[PDB]
């Protein structure tokens, strides 16, 4: 919820940076991804309603255990807001934040042998829209600067016409360039539009729904900051700071 | 509701006669009983004198008949103009009675006209 | 199709051919001619 | 034995899954509704013998006044419904509108993206299959009347099998001359000109006697739950105006002659009740496509 | 010889002869025009997110409130429209409304009663009967567009009758091949691709050489007294409702794909001129149909 | 809707002296009673609903053309509201009252043959009320004393135990009875507040519901219509 | 060839005509509320060692004051009430209440009186008829639970059909020992303990195979409208009362172990549709006379 | 020898491992606390003629406030316990709702998710095996009440041997003639009509004597524990519901006539203590659905 709100590409990476590993990962059984079956939405039909699982939903499903799986689980986090089951990963990765993991060779953890392709079919980017796909983009531009892999990911968005049109502008080692980039990635937020308290057919669709209808509550909860009316209570730490550089940006 | 159809084939004749009385509206067709293909047991209209439905579904009861079928055209022509002026069980009284019996109708104009 | 009196129902109707004692000597001549 | 199928139900291709949510449903809601007006602003320009009508109406439409100089185009709204358009065809179709252009061009008329309001009525005439034996020839042809001439050689009158399906309500079957027909395990009537049947009833015999040609036509009737906005009439011409623009002219895609087919071909694929809804918000979206185009050919 | 016809104009069933007084005629108008608001206020109940419109188009229409726990199915103007529209369809169908209940609704707005305030344009083709010779096949295939194939195997060449009914005003006949067709009794004209008719004339004659087959594609065009309310769009649809839901299940009739279909078969019968007034009558039930189901929706 | 309003039997017999034959007999051809059909009930099921038409129903049918379908045809009106479709009685007969048909001699008619057995299975006295038994009993009572059938209806009675429970308390020719009776007679009144606008299963259900929610706009109109036109007659 | 069939579905005697109409079904309601509320105020008045909550009660439901030496009754309701439970059995019953006292009984406490607020899951098994060869011995015993017992005497396999009617929803069937049955037309699944079928997908097919008998139980529930009120513990209590009072002694009328039994039995029956809505609003009834008479026994 | 077993025992497929939890259980118990409401209000409206304690209720089952021409249907509260109960029934059927759909849903109101605050008594009677000699014939019908009919055409008395399994509580035997039955290795008694039996005993032997069949019926009872909340009457009407809804329909599922029979069968497997958890969840779940359709029903 609160990663879905994000729109901006200088308070994704934030979050992202206070945000540790644990957060993606899942402790849910969840079930197996793909699999054909029938859901029950009884607001429109009577007869069950066929639809795929898949693993960008908002509910967590069950995660291979290698290193393919664990970015696969960071990606859903960001895309849908839930992740996967891949337990006994170690209280030493999951301490660490999930920039750290994707930007970051003192984690520990070897990502060079990634093939982006692959990733984006397991994800299944066809049924992602316009900001998930941003969003994802994201992920695979930080995890090629960490890899060395700068001139494989171009290639890769030249094959993919649709990803070079929307693919975000900037340096994941400058810090000018995140400042700079205007692109808006929010998933969830404040509806123009009339929002109603109705059911969606699809899996991700109503799931997302839900996202959103929370995400209204939790605009209006106490839980939510104001930065307009209670500024000087947040920590200075933590505070918004115009000069907010991340740590070797 | 009662309605009541008569086929009448005489065995000592060349021609049939179909009566049919829906409630005190009587009607008859003289048809031919030679050239007939295996498909009805109709031939060709000779003399008309309405609209006849032999397709009626119903229970058919089989009689034959103890008059010629000029003697029963007769009692039908007289029958349809006294249609009017009678009631259901005299017309078909009298025509059954007739038909099957050969017994002449006790209404003396009734008998006079055929 | 004229409507339809009740003269042509009454004359189809079952009749007591044991009771009426016309009916069943009519019966009883024709059996003992058979 | 020989099988004949309809040719337009033949391997149905993927919808899209995008722009199917409640916000995308109310933009093109509000499409259909800010295009009906920039046709009608057109009669009541002629009425007051002034442009003002249609400056208004285009004005709303395309968040900019008309120019001169340039071809009315329809502006942000016109690019918008024009990509939404190609994503409910095909899955391989990008999802290129943002969410937050849908979610400005949702907030210019007040409607209720409901898609589930009313029905309408499908003509089309599904045939998934007839079985007929060896020596019988079968030919289906046609989609909102399908005419099957069957004529068989053999020695003896045959049997013809016919599948209508499970989604269609009421066919309504017509032949040349009279014929026999009955479900499976039952037994057969006097030869008649038409049959009125319901395809949940199961498979259907027909006899075919040998000698002339028996063909028989048959009409359908599919009830599918649209919005209230809904004009079949509308909805027609805005498929074959998309098809003219080249806006299906996308990879590993099938294409039908009507809207109808369409609709129908999609219902009866596997697991096809997913793709009716999807198709319902691509009719609405045909439907502002041919009056938003009408009034400014491009 | 051989007899060729078309499948729907084979033994038309008889229709209703009830609720076709005045006050029945005034009952269809106004459920016409109530039904028409009907659907204009659902409309601007979804748009405007309010009640408000619907409950006061409903109340009119079924003359009660609207409440949740309740199902709302148009009330005892739905109940009659529906018995009546049976009724029309067959005379086997009872008639069950009381003239209480149709004196009652048609009060409820003032409109005027007349079936032939204008006129409708129906494009059945009736080809009442095709005569050809021993050694020919006819075969006659459709309504709206009558396609006729004939083949002719015997030496010489096959004169064959086209009879259209009296009542089409103009038929129009194009050919595969160009094909020689001329009246009774005259002169025939060079071969050509179409021909233009007016079925009163007379019998038509079609020449038909040995060898490959020729097709005749029919289009024909009536016209029928219509009020001034009716729409062939909304009668179309209700038309194809009605049977869905099995209003028209009644024993010993006929079915038909369109009320094309009905409306020209019942006029090709006896008394076709009685009949088809009637037929009107129940398409303005019918657009009446299609306007309330539309609006109050049942899954 | 005026004849189903009474509730009393001198207010019924009242109303029966000033009504001519004419209102008892429709002028709509109707449809042939007896008749298995199935009906549309949407407030209630999706599917049609079976029903048999009958004579006491609301709506107008076919009638013979003899006595006893003259009889029918009155006790109809009395009991449904509605009479049946029997053509050209007589300009006559037809402009004698109701009452004068059933209770007097002068009329013309002939009913010393009636069955009365028959008479009331024809018209489905097992589906009636007990409002509508004792009205069609009343009219029984009335054409039996004129014949001196007086024996006949009270056998009559006899042989039928649940009709005799609910006989009238009244012997035609004597003015003291038609005082001191106390029976209650009103199919149509005015309606208790708990009545709604909704549709009922059956036929006679739906039509006797359709007389009873008119009755309150009928009895603030009637009057003002009727003298439109009968003044200056 | 043997026909089998369930005997609580045959004859249906015809239910009554009377007291089904609005005012009357508002009277049937208000006594089971009244009734309710009588058994309420009995508890009350023992807890609190006051006759007073009693008083009320029976003056509500009697139109009188309770006397310690007359019975008590239940007044006038308690006889109207019984009344219109026999007329709702048969036809045959006299159904003597006058319209004016179920009137005035409707008015003392307002009430809606709709039959189709709710429904309620009816457990009797309908088998319409079970078909079974020659050499092959077929017994159903049970109406709760249906035990179908088959012998083959025979050779060979034989076939037996299965008709459960097109009224019950869903229908689940247990064999002692693993069996095969399919639907008409398709092919044998292989042997298993339990089936659950769908009674509307046509007639059903069990192979017999030569040996020990094959023991079926079968178990089927339905559902029919009923109202909110409707409590089938206390409906099946007020059956069972009816029968030992003799309200349901009628010449010429069928009589059946339990109210489950007795409300399928006139579903099944040809347009028996007509009599579901009668059974309703007489089980109803029952329900009040259980309440009324055991808060006031006689 | 012959082995016989009962037929609801035989195979029972596995549960769900999800919703499982703490916020999940008090998801469930809160939609049954709500349902309950729910059927209350609608009494209440009935009885006030008055639509406002339905409207209240339902806004806060449904979130939502109810709108003409729209179908009630529960709103995502009914979504979710749809959905969920499926999952119960079988491991696989999907998960498909969202954490954040049942954190929201759990705080509607406050109650206890405890599933273990009393106990319930199920009758049906668990048959595990019986075993017979060769000339013998066995027959088991029935799980509430099992007659288990044998049949002996051997020269002498045969050896039955009951398994009635370790579960069960009490199991009563009543037999049609008096028989003998006693533990294995123990001295037969008399015979006698009836016999109270502890499963934990072990196996127990029957003598069948040569001649007329002896029919046993066995009834038992056992406690399992469940909320304080739960229902029989209420569980049992939810358990057909959901099958003629068909949410039960998944594939390579077991189907069973009752919930007590589902409860026991999944009682007896294999890790039977882990999966009798997640039983009465759904039990639970099912008493809500029961009393939610109930006061909002569809035709």
């Amino acid at each position: 919820m609160d990663v879905l709100s994000k729109g901006s590409l200088k308070e994704l990476l934030a979050h992202l940076e206070k945000t540790p590993l644990e957060e993606a990962i899942s402790y849910r059984i969840g079930t197996v991804p793909y699999q054909n079956v029938l859901i029950s939405r009884n607001e429109y039909y009577n007869q069950l309603y066929p639809d795929t699982t898949s693993l960008i939903d908002g509910v967590s499903r069950e995660g291979q255990r290698n290193v393919n799986g664990l970015i696969m689980s960071i990606i859903s986090y960001v895309v849908s807001g839930s992740g996967h089951y891949i337990p006994n990963i170690g209280f030493m990765l999951l301490r660490r934040s999930i920039l750290d993991i994707l930007t970051k060779h003192d984690t520990g953890l070897v990502t060079n042998n990634l093939n982006y392709g692959i990733i984006a079919r397991n994800l299944t980017v066809s049924k992602m829209n316009c900001e998930q796909r941003k969003r994802m983009l994201i992920c695979f531009k930080l995890l090629a600067y960490k890899d060395g892999n700068q001139n494989d990911y171009e290639i890769y968005l030249n094959q993919n016409i649709p990803l070079k049109q929307i693919a975000p502008n900037f340096i994941p080692g400058d810090m000018r360039t995140v400042i700079h980039n205007q692109d808006q990635l929010a998933i969830v937020g404040i509806p123009a539009y009339r929002l109603t308290q109705s059911t969606e057919l699809s899996i991700r669709d109503d799931n997302a729904k839900s996202y959103k209808l929370g995400y209204v509550d939790w605009y209006n909860s106490n839980s939510f900051l104001r930065e307009r009316s209670e500024f000087n209570l947040i920590r200075l730490k933590d505070r918004d700071t115009k000069y907010g550089k991340l740590n070797g940006w | 509701a009662s309605w009541q159809l008569y086929v009448i084939h005489p065995v000592q004749g060349s021609l049939g006669l179909v009566v049919q009385l829906m409630g005190d509206a009587l009607t008859y067709n003289v048809f031919a009983q030679y050239g007939n293909t295996s498909a009805s047991e109709f031939g060709k209209t000779v003399l008309t004198g309405g609209a006849t439905n032999t397709a009626l579904e119903g229970t058919k009861v089989k009689f034959q008949t103890k008059v010629t079928a000029q003697q029963a055209l007769a009692l039908t022509m007289a029958l349809k103009d006294a249609a009017s002026m009678l009631s259901q069980g005299e017309l078909i009284g009298y025509f059954e009675q007739y038909i099957n019996l050969a017994l002449e109708p006790d209404n003396l104009s009734l008998q006079d006209n055929m | 199709r004229t409507v339809a009196d009740g003269t042509f129902n009454s004359m189809i109707m079952p009749r007591a051919v044991i009771a009426n004692e016309r009916e069943h000597f009519m019966k009883t001549r024709i059996d003992k001619i058979e | 034995a020989n099988r004949a199928t309809s040719a337009f139900l033949d391997n149905p291709h993927p919808v899209g899954v995008n722009y199917v949510d409640e916000g995308s449903r109310q933009f093109v809601a509000v499409a259909e509704l800010l295009a009906s007006k920039l046709i009608d602003s057109s009669r009541e320009s002629d009425e007051s013998n002034s442009d003002v009508p249609f400056v208004q109406a285009y004005s709303k439409f395309a968040d900019d006044n008309p120019r001169h100089l340039r071809v009315k185009t329809g502006g942000k709204m016109a690019n918008a419904l024009t990509n939404v358009i190609r994503s409910y065809y095909s899955i391989n179709a990008p999802a290129i509108v943002p969410q937050v252009e849908i979610d400005r061009l949702a907030s210019k008329a007040t409607v209720s993206g409901d898609m589930y309001n009313s029905y309408a009525i499908f003509n089309s005439v599904p045939i998934v299959e007839v079985l007929s034996p060896a020596r019988t020839t079968v030919s289906i042809v046609g989609s909102d009347r399908a005419d099957v001439t069957m004529l068989n050689t053999g020695a003896g009158a045959a049997n013809i099998t016919f599948n209508f399906g499970q989604i269609a309500e009421t066919v309504i079957l017509k032949g040349s001359v009279p014929f026999q027909l009955a479900r499976l395990n039952q037994p057969m009537p006097a030869a008649r000109f038409t049959y009125k049947l319901r395809p949940l009833d199961g498979p259907f015999i027909v006899v075919l006697p040998v000698g002339n040609p028996l063909v028989i036509s048959a009409t359908a009737a599919t009830r599918i739950q649209v919005p209230l906005a809904f004009n079949k009439a509308l909805v027609e011409s805005g498929f074959q105006t998309a098809m003219n623009d080249g806006l299906f002219d996308i990879q590993n895609v099938n294409y039908y002659s009507s809207f109808d087919e369409f609709i129908i071909s999609q219902y009866h694929a596997q697991d096809g009740i997913n793709r009716v809804s999807t198709c319902v918000i691509l009719g609405l979206a045909l439907q502002a496509y041919d009056q938003m185009r009408r009034a400014l050919p491009v």
